[PDB]
């Protein structure tokens, strides 16, 4: 019966997954003022299905300078990296119930970054190596400011447990007390997920396709589903956060109904400011993290530190 | 660097050394080696040449490694006892690690190859720093556990630094080398008496230091790095001749001289407890630390090596060096011996 | 210490978390913090010297509370004592050995 | 050395209170307010002897009293109390604010009909004084005697006999 | 176990995919199609050469402000103690020298790229 | 399950054979990545919780600098790899022989003091309050802000000092 | 908000910390007996 | 808890061997002192979960602090070794044998 | 006292991350001291009771130590209820 929960969290999820490339790819078409695919299938409900299955006819690349046992490694790390992403995550229920789940979810977002690095690294074509070596610089962008965003706004939460999240936000989302971290908060995901206008690694523009440009068929093919299931785990977590959906005891249909409401708007959200920008420059990220949000991080920091101390307002520990 | 990097950095090279000595846990202990081993490295490579960035490498990487082994030490000690200080029933293995990795940071020999070379790569000033003030550290941690330390490779490791240094220091034209060998010979001294009297290591040390400091401060006078460099003090620095002798029979061990006491003290100890063998290869390989500090001498006080024309330059000008620190620490290193009862206690 | 500067102020910067027996948070006592705090007890004012040999008894007890050597020792013998039984066919567990007792409550 | 004492199968045999933890938790508050007494006397015996085979007298007197206090209620209270913990046990935490409904009527039904009051917030985790017959142990680390200390060495200081005594100084 | 259980499951579907990838297309390997890419002209140099980084300060800053972040993070427990004051002091203090660092490091140029 | 934890030791062992052969760093930073998450999986299984992850996430960024560094600084046409040199092919394998040699020696002339491979998993966890509620090691951890003040200014500074420290060793 | 909220939260969790403390004295007695009984029951088989 | 301090001391020894016998880079050699720092960590970290000493689970954070600060002021030093020779190959470093 | 107020209008208009940086780092520092709830916080941690409340022996020279929970002595969290 456990293997059977699984079931019916990797296979919705792995679906919301392919047609999160169909909402792109239609979204980002009438937002540039055409029509997007609408043909494979009643509005392109099919076009997901016939690229996953070309990709996967595709003959598959192995170069001869790669390092192969790398190689393959870094695209299966990726999607496994991305469904462990999900077993934590209280829908209200959580299928992995952990106490310190948010640091689950900072960990192993970390561990995937070593899925860009080894891919590259070990493509040994140079931009390939360039990519690679982006992937360093946007990590060491955002990861001070996204981990002490997290520890000010669980000062009002009490623990490192996702599933309290849902009791401090009975009554208000965290977006009222805590809307200064959440536009932080929002800023990092898409450094995090290497959304536009932070696709550095990738970055078709100015490298040719960054770290995956030696990736053809089946193993690209796992780069991409983790990097949407990515994008909607992100927001999935930003509307847990920050956004607390609904939540009654008896009737916990309520809440998944409006947490998957909130987390389809915030990923369009992604996908309308893929459309909107143009592409940061990634030294100038590092100074878009390091000289505006972390100044504003520490600030916060000490401000949620002593918040709870001088309103009496410490959280519960359980 | 400018005064703030100056403050951080002097504060803590000065810090770490308090941190071991006052620290009753032996974490608190490690952490106070850490902050020598960081905050030095930046003085030691101010510089930026080839020399100075190898002896800023060599240093780290010794160093470091030897503060892991001795960190392995204050953890299986911890495993084996729940306490964060070595006792009685601590494993005998447990301390002899801690004694070679110590070693290894006072550099005493066998353990040695380091210390000459990177007192080699550094400025004078930097040599006096990691000759004397470096060394209260891990000497502080070992006065502690003395009830507990081995004495056979106590005696061991003494008699090797000995004989390196005598034998290293004999080979030398490079200053910087000849203090760094200078050094791991009185280190000798004060291991081999610390099992029994770490009084006596205490008195070694402190005449070793204002023994060596004054002999760097002489040396800064000029910047003088060799020996026919320190040669031409006749026609430089002539007033210093009297003094620079004299330390240097001092370092020697010479009567009647304040630098007799420590090796005299010590032998004396050594033999109240029957180390009549270990006691006297230690006096008769001292014999060779006088050759190349007389051969020095010879260079300097007793002897006008052939000057240069541009050395009369140096004449027109003046000096305010040394300040009145080197001439009380001159007197005091040569002519406290009439002073020997008030000392050792 | 080598400069009992924590003494003379009288301040306490690490003295109060040397060993197992000193105050833990929310006061959980630590494994064998009865044994220790025997042993500190013992030891304390007769020296160091004289502590290793007259407060043995306290010591030896504390070192078999923390390290179990003769525990882990003892159940091995009485387990691979059972082994060699069972093999012959001289000896069968109880019920409540081999998981089927009656669970208290 | 010694040979470990322990009490035989049939000394540690009693009544057991057989009810699920949300059982308990429903009635917990009342029943610390009930059975404070005969509980306060098993910790205090239980700290105080730091040895379990000592209070095995004590420890069923808290199951003896635990039992009475559940068969009052499964004799005046036992439909609003059979609502409230069956409804407390559907949380995952087993949390009382799910319940302050089913709650109120099992307080209503145990103050009429038993006059039972339900302590206030803190109350319950006061610390008590308890009374007791029991005497109190003395030497409850069965310690040995400490070892003496050194003797100390009486007399006032006088300057050292002719001086440091050191080779051939004199002073 | 349910932790070890759903991982393996991932790790499974992620070989599986991998192997069905490389087993299942009809493959056609020669000299010229898998040497690497470089806009359709030929490499001029291995890709394994040395590569500046020109934000190498920063690197080793992120490792300091790396664990940093170690210390922090045990503050959810830290505000159920007692001494509020001291724990509160501690704490205003640890993030002032973390940003007294960081202006530091601003002001030294150390966050700009070495050119 | 009973072997669980001796199984995460030997891979943490192996993990730090690996390293100290010493191939191109880029992949001894896998190896500490691979050792440093089997080692999370040890103060996990002993109870531990916050220590685990801790260690976890402070070497997931340290690797990544260090593979910054190694694309640098380290890395020559050749990278070596753990089968790219017979020499060190056989102490790798050599190495892991060992280990089974010196296990099932040293298990055999005590059987019980060092490895108790007969008694494997019965001496884990010794005692634990069953009916606590105040035992994570974030607790423990966090006695830094109240009890072991001390711990945290040394802590502090250390890294206070630091910054000061790498900007002056990298100045030009 | 967040203020009156958790305030309402610690009283809540204090409640449910009494509720606990009101059982100890029952699940330490079950404890010691539990724990009794599977000594002697080890003892009845070394024995053995 | 026997068997995994063997194991883990026996990868401390294997880092010290691996720290003590070098090859070419540095930078391998600062990662066998990794190697030790990671062994020390999860020993002390077993060492305070296994007695229940709450009170000693601060110092294994330190041994990462004061562990990173050498990895930090290792990695600067690597960078003035690579800006004189171009690598950071020990057998450069050898100037100061005059 | 004149110059200041042209500085930290100028500062306001290009460097606001930084104006609101050291505000809301200075506001976190003297919000504690003035707050009148302050003192709560550790009232509060204070009146968790995560350990048992292991009762002492009565001796009988205690004249302000409650025999039963339920009775009018001892520390009361009133001031919680009502806070
Ligand atoms: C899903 C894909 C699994 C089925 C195809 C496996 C391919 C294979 O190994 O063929 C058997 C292999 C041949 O592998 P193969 O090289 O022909 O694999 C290519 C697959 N096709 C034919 C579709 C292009 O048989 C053997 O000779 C060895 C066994
Ligand atoms: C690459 C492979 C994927 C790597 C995944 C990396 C992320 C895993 C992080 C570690 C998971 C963790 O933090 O453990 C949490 C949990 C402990 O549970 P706890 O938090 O205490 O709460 C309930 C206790 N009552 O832990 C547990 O419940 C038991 C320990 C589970 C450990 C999970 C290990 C993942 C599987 C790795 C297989 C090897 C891959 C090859
Ligand atoms: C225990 C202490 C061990 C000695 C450690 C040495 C500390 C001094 C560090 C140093 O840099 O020494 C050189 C110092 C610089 O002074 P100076 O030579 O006059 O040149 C610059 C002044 N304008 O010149 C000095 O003043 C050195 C004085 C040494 C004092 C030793 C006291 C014993
Ligand atoms: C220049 C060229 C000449 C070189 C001379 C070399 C001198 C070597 C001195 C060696 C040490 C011998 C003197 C130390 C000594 O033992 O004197 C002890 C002295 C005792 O006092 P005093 O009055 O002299 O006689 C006893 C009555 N109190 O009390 C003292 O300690 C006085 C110490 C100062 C000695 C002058
Ligand atoms: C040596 C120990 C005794 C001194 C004790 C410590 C207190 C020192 C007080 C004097 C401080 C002067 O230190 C001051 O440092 C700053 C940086 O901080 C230097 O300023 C530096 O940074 C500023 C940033 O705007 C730029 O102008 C430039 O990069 C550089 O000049 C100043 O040039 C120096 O005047
Ligand atoms: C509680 C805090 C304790 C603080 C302790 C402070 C200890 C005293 C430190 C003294 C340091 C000054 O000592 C040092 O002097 C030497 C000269 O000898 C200078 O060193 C100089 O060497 C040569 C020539 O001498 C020059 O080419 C070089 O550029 C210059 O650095 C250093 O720039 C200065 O730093
Ligand atoms: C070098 C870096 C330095 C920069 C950082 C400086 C930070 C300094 C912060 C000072 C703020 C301390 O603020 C101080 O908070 C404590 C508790 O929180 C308050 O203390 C009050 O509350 C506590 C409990 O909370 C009561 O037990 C106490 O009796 C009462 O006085 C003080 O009234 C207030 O002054
Ligand atoms: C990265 C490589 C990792 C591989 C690591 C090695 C994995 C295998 C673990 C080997 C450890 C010993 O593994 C197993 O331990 C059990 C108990 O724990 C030993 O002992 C077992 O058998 C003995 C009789 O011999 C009985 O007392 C009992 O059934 C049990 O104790 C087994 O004889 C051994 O097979
Ligand atoms: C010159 C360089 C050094 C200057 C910088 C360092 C200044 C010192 C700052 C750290 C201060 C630590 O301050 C020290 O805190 C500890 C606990 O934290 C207190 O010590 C306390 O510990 C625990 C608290 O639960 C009690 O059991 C114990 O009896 C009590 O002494 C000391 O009374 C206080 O002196
Ligand atoms: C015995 C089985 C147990 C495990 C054994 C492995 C333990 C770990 C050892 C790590 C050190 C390896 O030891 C190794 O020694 C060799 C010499 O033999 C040296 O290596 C040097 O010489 C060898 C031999 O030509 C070359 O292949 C190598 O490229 C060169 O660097 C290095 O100093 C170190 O890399």
């Amino acid at each position: 019966m456990f293997f059977i929960n699984i079931l019916t969290l990797l296979v919705p999820i792995l679906i919301a997954m392919a047609f999160l490339t169909l909402v792109e790819r239609k979204i980002l078409g009438y937002m540039q003022l055409r029509k997007g695919p609408n043909i494979v299938g009643p509005y392109g409900i099919l076009q997901p299905f016939a690229d996953a299955m070309k990709l996967f006819m595709k003959e598959p690349m192995r170069p001869l300078t790669t390092s192969m046992s790398l190689f393959i490694i870094a695209p299966t790390l990726s999607l496994t990296l991305a469904l462990s992403l999900w077993v934590p995550l209280p829908m209200p229920h959580p299928l992995i119930n952990l106490n310190l789940g948010i640091l689950f979810i900072l960990a192993t977002s970390s561990l995937s970054v070593y899925s860009i690095l080894w891919s590259g690294w070990a493509s040994n074509s140079k931009y390939s190596l360039f990519g690679a070596l982006r992937a360093v610089a946007q990590t060491i962008s955002y990861e001070v400011t996204m981990a002490i965003i997290l520890l000010s706004v669980l000062l009002m939460n009490g623990s490192y447990s996702l599933q309290t999240l849902i009791t401090t936000q009975e009554h208000m989302w965290l977006l009222l007390p805590a809307w200064p971290m959440a536009m932080m908060w929002f800023i990092s995901t898409l450094a995090e997920t290497n959304r536009a206008p932070f696709d550095l690694t990738e970055g078709e523009s100015e490298l040719v396709s960054g770290f995956n440009v030696e990736y053809a068929a089946g193993p690209f093919a796992l780069f991409f589903m983790a990097e949407y299931t990515n994008i909607i785990l992100m927001n999935a977590l930003t509307t847990i956060i920050f956004l607390g959906p609904l939540y009654y005891i008896n009737l916990p249909e309520l809440y998944s109904t409006n947490f998957m409401m909130e987390a389809l708007l915030l990923s369009s959200t992604f996908l309308w400011i893929r459309a909107s920008y143009p592409r940061f420059r990634y030294d100038q990220l590092m100074h878009l993290l390091w000289k505006n949000f972390l100044p504003l991080t520490l600030a916060l920091c000490m401000w949620h530190i002593s918040l709870p101390i001088f309103t009496a307002g410490v959280p519960p520990y359980m | 660097m400018n005064p703030i990097t100056l403050a951080i950095i002097y504060f803590t090279i000065f810090l770490g050394p308090v941190i071991t000595m006052s620290s009753t846990n032996l974490m608190l202990m490690w952490v106070g080696l850490e902050f020598s081993l960081l905050a030095i490295i930046p003085m030691l490579i101010n510089k930026k040449n080839p020399r100075s960035t190898e002896a800023a490498t060599k240093y780290f990487v010794t160093q470091a490694t030897a503060s892991m082994i001795i960190l392995l030490a204050i953890v299986l000690n911890y495993k084996q006892l729940g306490t964060w200080m070595f006792q009685q029933q601590t494993n005998g293995l447990i301390l002899n690690m801690t004694l070679m990795a110590l070693s290894m940071k006072l550099g005493l020999a066998p353990f040695h190859f380091w210390l000459p070379e990177v007192t080699q790569g550094i400025p004078l000033h930097m040599g006096l720093i990691l000759l004397t003030w470096q060394k209260i550290a891990p000497l502080s941690i070992l006065i502690q556990i003395y009830p507990l330390l081995n004495s056979t490779i106590i005696l061991m490791l003494a008699i090797t630094s000995i004989f390196m240094g005598a034998w290293g220091g004999l080979n030398q034209t490079q200053m910087r080398k000849i203090m760094a060998y200078s050094s791991i010979a009185h280190m000798g001294w004060m291991l081999a008496i610390l099992p029994y009297n770490p009084s006596l290591t205490l008195l070694n040390l402190m005449i070793y230091i204002i023994l060596t400091a004054p002999m760097f401060m002489a040396l800064m006078l000029n910047n003088s790095m060799t020996i026919n460099s320190i040669s031409l003090l006749w026609n430089k620095t002539p007033a210093m001749l009297t003094m620079i002798s004299l330390m240097l029979l001092s370092l020697g061990g010479l009567p009647p001289l304040t630098g007799f006491l420590p090796k005299w003290i010590i032998i004396t100890e050594l033999m109240k407890n029957n180390c009549l063998i270990m006691a006297t290869l230690m006096a008769m390989m001292a014999l060779l630390n006088l050759f190349f500090y007389t051969r020095l001498i010879y260079s300097t006080s007793l002897t006008m090596f052939p000057t240069n024309n541009n050395s009369k330059m140096m004449t027109h000008q003046t000096k305010t060096k040394p300040n009145l620190m080197f001439s009380t620490l001159a007197i005091m290193s040569t002519m406290t011996l009439p002073l020997a009862p008030q000392l050792i206690t | 210490p080598f400069l009992d500067i924590q003494k003379k102020l009288g301040i306490s910067l690490d003295r109060h978390f040397m060993f197992l027996s000193a105050e833990q948070p929310y006061k959980n006592a630590a494994r064998c913090h009865a044994f220790e705090k025997e042993w500190i007890e013992c030891a304390h004012g007769i020296g160091g010297t004289r502590a290793k040999k007259e407060c043995k008894i306290e010591f030896d007890d504390f070192e078999e509370c923390l390290l179990r050597y003769k525990t882990m020792r003892r159940m091995h013998d009485i387990k691979k004592q059972r082994e060699k039984l069972m093999k012959e066919g001289k000896y069968t567990p109880p019920p409540h050995h081999s998981g089927r007792e009656e669970p208290r409550p | 050395p010694g040979i470990v004492e322990l009490p035989t199968l049939e000394e540690l045999k009693v009544e057991e209170v057989k009810v699920s933890s949300a059982v308990l938790k429903a009635a917990a508050h009342h029943y610390g307010a009930q059975c404070d007494k005969t509980n306060k006397e098993f910790m205090l015996c239980r700290w105080e002897e730091k040895d379990p085979r000592r209070c095995l007298k004590e420890g069923k007197l808290v199951n003896g009293c635990a039992l009475n206090f559940f068969r009052q209620i499964k004799s005046h209270c036992a439909e609003p109390f059979t609502e409230y913990w069956t409804c407390l046990d559907y949380s995952n935490m087993q949390l009382f604010r799910h319940c302050r409904q089913q709650q109120a009527k099992f307080d209503q039904c145990v103050l009429d009909k038993l006059g039972w009051v339900r302590p206030d917030l803190g109350q319950l985790s006061k610390v008590t004084k308890v009374k007791t017959d029991r005497p109190l142990p003395e030497n409850p680390y069965h310690s040995r005697a400490r070892p003496e200390p050194n003797p100390v060495i009486e007399g006032d200081l006088k300057p050292a006999k002719h001086g440091t005594r050191f080779f051939f100084w004199t002073v | 176990m349910n932790l070890y259980t759903v991982i393996f499951i991932n790790i499974l579907l992620s070989l599986t995919l991998i192997l069905v990838a490389f087993w299942l297309p009809q493959m056609n390997l020669y000299s010229e199609k898998a040497n690497p890419y470089e806009c359709g002209f030929d490499p001029t140099s291995s890709a394994r050469l040395p590569f500046s980084m020109k934000f190498f300060l920063v690197a080793i800053t992120f490792l300091l402000f790396d664990l940093e972040i170690a210390l922090l993070l045990p503050l959810p427990w830290a505000i159920q103690t007692i001494k509020t004051s001291t724990m509160m002091i501690m704490a205003f203090i640890l993030v002032t020298i973390l940003s007294l660092g960081l202006a530091y490091e601003w002001t030294q140029k150390g966050l700009e790229w070495t050119e | 399950m009973n072997n669980y934890i001796f199984v995460l030791s030997s891979l943490f062992l192996v993990g730090c054979l690996g390293l100290a052969l010493k191939p191109s760093p880029i992949y001894g930073g896998l190896g500490l990545i691979v050792s440093g998450f089997v080692g999370c999986l040890m103060v996990l299984g002993f109870g531990g919780s916050f220590l685990g992850l801790m260690v976890f996430l402070i070497y997931l960024g340290g690797m990544l600098v260090v593979f910054g560094y190694t694309t640098a600084m380290a890395t020559e046409e050749y990278p070596e790899t753990w089968g790219s040199n017979w020499l060190i092919l056989g102490f790798l394998v050599l190495g892991v022989i060992m280990e089974v040699f010196l296990i099932c020696v040293l298990n055999y002339y005590d059987e019980v003091g060092v490895i108790n491979l007969d008694g494997l998993g019965d001496w884990l966890m010794y005692e634990v309050d069953d009916v606590g509620v105040m035992l994570e090691g974030g607790i423990g951890v966090a006695a830094m802000y109240s009890c072991a003040t001390w711990m945290m200014v040394v802590a502090g500074w250390s890294l206070f000092a630091g910054i000061f420290i790498i900007i002056e060793i990298t100045r030009d | 908000r967040m203020m009156r909220w958790n305030q309402e939260r610690r009283r809540l969790l204090i409640e449910d910390l009494e509720a606990r403390i009101a059982l100890m004295p029952l699940f330490q007695a079950e404890k010691d007996r539990r724990t009794l009984q599977i000594l002697r029951e080890n003892l009845e088989e070394e024995a053995i | 808890m026997p068997s995994t301090f063997f194991n883990l001391t026996m990868a401390f020894s294997l880092s010290l061997l691996g720290t003590l016998m070098f090859r070419s880079h540095l930078m391998s050699t600062l990662l066998c002192l990794e190697g030790m720092v990671l062994s020390l960590f999860i020993m002390t970290s077993v060492t305070s979960l296994n007695s229940n000493s709450m009170s000693s689970m601060p110092i294994p954070i330190t041994i990462l602090v004061f562990a990173a600060c050498e990895a930090a002021v290792g990695l600067a030093l690597l960078v003035k070794v690579s800006n004189t020779y171009g690598t950071d190959y020990v057998q450069n470093l050898n100037l100061l044998q005059c | 006292a004149g110059r200041i107020s042209a500085f930290l209008k100028n500062a306001w208009a290009k460097e606001p991350v930084l104006v609101v940086s050291f505000s809301v780092w200075g506001l976190a520092i003297i919000m504690p001291m003035i707050s009148p709830y302050t003192k709560y916080a550790s009232m509060i941690n204070k009146a968790t009771p995560y350990n048992y409340p292991v009762p002492v022996r009565d001796d009988g020279n205690m004249p302000d130590v409650p025999s039963h929970p339920q009775d009018p002595l001892g520390p009361s969290l009133d001031w919680l209820k009502n806070l």
